[PDB]
């Protein structure tokens, strides 16, 4: 075969970007220039990991009993334990909405950022010959979209409690007042306050997007780069780490969430 | 064309230079915040509390820095 | 030089000036030499030599 | 064409500079706030206030020098 | 010529920077860690916890810096 | 005329430099300053006298500097 | 056409950051860990592990500049 | 003409460096001297003039480079 | 011909950046185990089995750098 | 000519080091000795005389550099 | 002439940052054998032997890069 | 002539780094130096000769430094 190792690098940084107007497979070679073109490949896999978590803990709660534990009942209580126990460590409202919320993000999370691990190029190859599709991309969270549409609620969610259990009295008030309490302050304050605010979730999403991105990167070159034979000894040293890596990209969505809400709500 | 060319490196020295001081500052704060939290292990929520109010003080003129930067590569360039 | 203790509850077991000491300080072995700066420590378990 | 590209250069390298000042700045009285608070918990109330007085001390002047670095990219485009 | 290897320098200066600032940032937050950890080796999983939230909130600045250069490298030049 | 260029860059590079500088300084003095007050909570209005004498002096370069490269950028360009 | 020679001193700065971050980070928290391990001699192959686990996280933005700093100048010039 | 960009930059460049070799070394003779005040009371006039004594021979090369920048900037430009 | 010259430039920056980052991340490693071995003498054959451990990681990529620098010194030119 | 506007900026960035530098090193050497005098006054005179002792080769290479900028600029203009 | 007036420049950043990185980490490896010579004072031999084992391993690049550009200046010219 | 300019600006970053260096690195010495004296104040001799020899290897460099520029200033 002929090719650069830069246009292989350039397909895989491609989406199977649709037109949601003219309902048209966009193509890598050249990209328009129109706002509502969905990219498909990251959203086609996300939803897919989320409908397994949503089927497995629903195929685990359907039969579970307070008897002897099955072998695989345990994992899943396991993570139920964790995520109640990271809760209760960092949230004590009477809120329903936190704990779940919280567990959806991190299996959710942990699942997308899994896809990774998987060789490169083997989802595309088949979703290019025997499909057909123009381009595909498999890690859901390498979209900064998937990241950004979650910080996004993630923030609606703290406004909202700060609204509600905080108050928007008690927002005004710590916007303004705090954290000098002045009023020569008051002007400066709305300006830090409001920085801050959005610097949170933005510094979520763009922390999970360039994990992600920057491990998938990673991956690509490796691939595109060296020869087949000296491939592993150099990719193998960074699957292992890319999972920790995972593990803990999930672990802090999940827990700086939670810290966001309670610093929010309390 | 040069013009805007170099706004890309104007960008970047701006966001480069945001980067490492709020990197450099939050690690100092952290690892303070860790030493503390290491001789009283019961006091770990109202250290972790004060850490939290103080980084929403440090990180606020990086923030706007680097927002400016991004400012600057996308709405200008 | 310095005047040297060693004592305890039940009883005075050395009084005497003294040159200089090795004793094993609480991290680590000591010396103390006239002139020292005060200095607060508990001993391990061992021998103190003295001159 | 390289006049405004200048003006641009001009401030991000300014607005760089105090990003990095007030970042070192109050990650170093943070973290000495942060052990005080940590020596003496009951105290945190007024160790903070003070530490709010100082800061802005420390965050006095990297806001001129913002403001100016705003005022060069904006106003004199 | 003078377009795409001023991209490549912008670039190169975003990610040399960004790493210089995380890097020396999660250092100092390592060492802390590892200084509480040999003082109280029961209490780990707690530090390491908290650790973990400094890691994360350090971390989260210069990975801007490192994504947009990528995004300077490959989609722009 | 290219004179009007320069003259805001050596504006910006002073201002940023006095920046970094008074701000290092002043979060160096306070952090010792807030130990101290930590330490000993009653001498605080002493220290606060002692530590405006000593801030008094570390501002002197870095004012002068600043007041210097805004006499630059407006009066002088 | 001269373009090519930019390429190389790009790649030259992000790396040669690159490594002054890898090194002095990973410095500090060595030099940690053996503080930690000259008093706890019995605690090593845990303070061992632990170094690892935040050794990992130290250098990997160094190890994403290194490697564009190869591609740069082996596959783009 | 040529002249002028280039020395108001000379005398830039000069005077920040003062600005920062200064501010830096007096914030840590402060800090100790802070530290040393708040260790022992009713000392304090002692330490200060000791902590004076020192600060002159501080200041020395940057108030050379001060009064020098000064000369080149409303002298020679 | 600016294809030669400024290979040697792009190599003299790699070296020098190479070099600072391992002296001072050596020094430092160094200095900790020195104040190890110094405290507890019996130790020093472990101590420095775990410095030489931890050493070959510090150089890992300023050896990459200063290899790097050899090759587009001699081989490129 | 460029001769001078060269050798202006020559003489200010040389000028500008060696101040930065011999501030620096004069402020840290003074602030042990304010540790030291702090902890014990009966030894202020013998360590304040070692100080000058110390202080006189600080200053060695910061005087050549300063010197060697005044020739510079007065001599050769 | 044109071609020799660039090596003398490639041997100075070579030079000087070599001179900063051994002179600094040689200054923290004394500083810390002295620390310790301080501390026991019988083990001085042991600690000086030490001590001059780590040197030769801090100034072994620095010394590379000392002979390189005595080589680039004194026979490239 | 046009060059000559260049050769200042060379010897003058050469002669800027290695004071930066020799200032930074003794200060770092002479506070732990300090420090020594502080605590043994018998031993100040003793501890005097050890700073005089590792002084010897701290300003090694620095005045390379200072000689290299010294002759691209002056001898060319």
């Amino acid at each position: 075969e002929n090719m650069t190792p830069q246009d292989y690098i350039g397909h895989h940084l491609n989406n199977l970007q649709l037109d949601l107007r003219t309902f048209s497979l966009v193509d890598p070679q050249n990209p328009p220039a129109t706002f509502w073109t969905i990219n498909i490949d990251s959203m086609f896999f996300s939803v897919v990991l989320g409908l397994l978590f949503l089927v497995l803990f629903r195929s685990v709660a359907k039969k579970a009993t307070s008897g002897v534990p099955g072998k695989f009942q345990t994992a899943i209580e396991l993570v139920i334990g964790f995520v109640n126990g990271s809760v209760k460590d960092m949230y004590h409202g009477k809120s329903k909405l936190i704990a779940p919320l919280a567990l959806t993000i991190f299996v959710w999370v942990f699942l997308m950022n899994l896809m990774d691990l998987l060789p490169i190029d083997l989802l595309p190859y088949i979703a290019e010959h025997v499909l057909g599709l123009p381009a595909l991309r498999v890690v859901p969270s390498a979209d900064v979209n998937v990241t950004l549409s979650m910080a996004l609620g993630v923030f609606i969610l703290i406004l909202f409690y700060s609204i509600k259990m905080k108050g928007i009295g008690g927002f005004t008030k710590e916007l303004t007042l705090q954290p000098f309490n002045h009023w020569a302050f008051i002007p400066v304050n709305l300006i830090l306050e409001g920085v801050s605010l959005l610097s949170k979730p933005v510094s979520l999403g763009l922390r999970l997007f360039g994990n992600m991105y920057a491990g998938e990167l990673i991956f690509i070159l490796i691939a595109g780069l060296l020869p087949w034979w000296s491939q592993w000894i150099l990719n193998v040293p960074w699957a292992i780490f890319h999972i920790l890596i995972i593990t803990l990209q999930a672990f802090i969505f999940m827990v700086l969430t939670i810290v966001y809400l309670s610093m929010a709500s309390e | 064309n040069l013009n805007m060319d170099l706004l890309y490196m104007a960008a970047a020295v701006m966001m480069g230079l945001a980067a490492i001081g709020a990197a450099i500052g939050i690690g100092i704060l952290g690892g303070k915040f860790l030493e503390g939290a290491a001789r009283q292990p019961d006091l770990i929520p109202l250290l972790r509390t004060q850490f939290f109010i103080v980084m929403g003080l440090v990180d606020a003129i990086p923030m706007i820095a680097v927002g400016l930067g991004l400012y600057v590569m996308f709405a200008v360039a | 030089t310095y005047h040297l203790d060693v004592v305890s509850a039940e009883q005075q077991m050395f009084s005497g000036l003294v040159e200089k000491i090795q004793v094993t300080g609480s991290e680590g072995e000591l010396g103390i030499y006239p002139g020292h700066a005060p200095l607060l420590t508990a001993i391990k378990p061992g021998m103190i030599r003295i001159v």
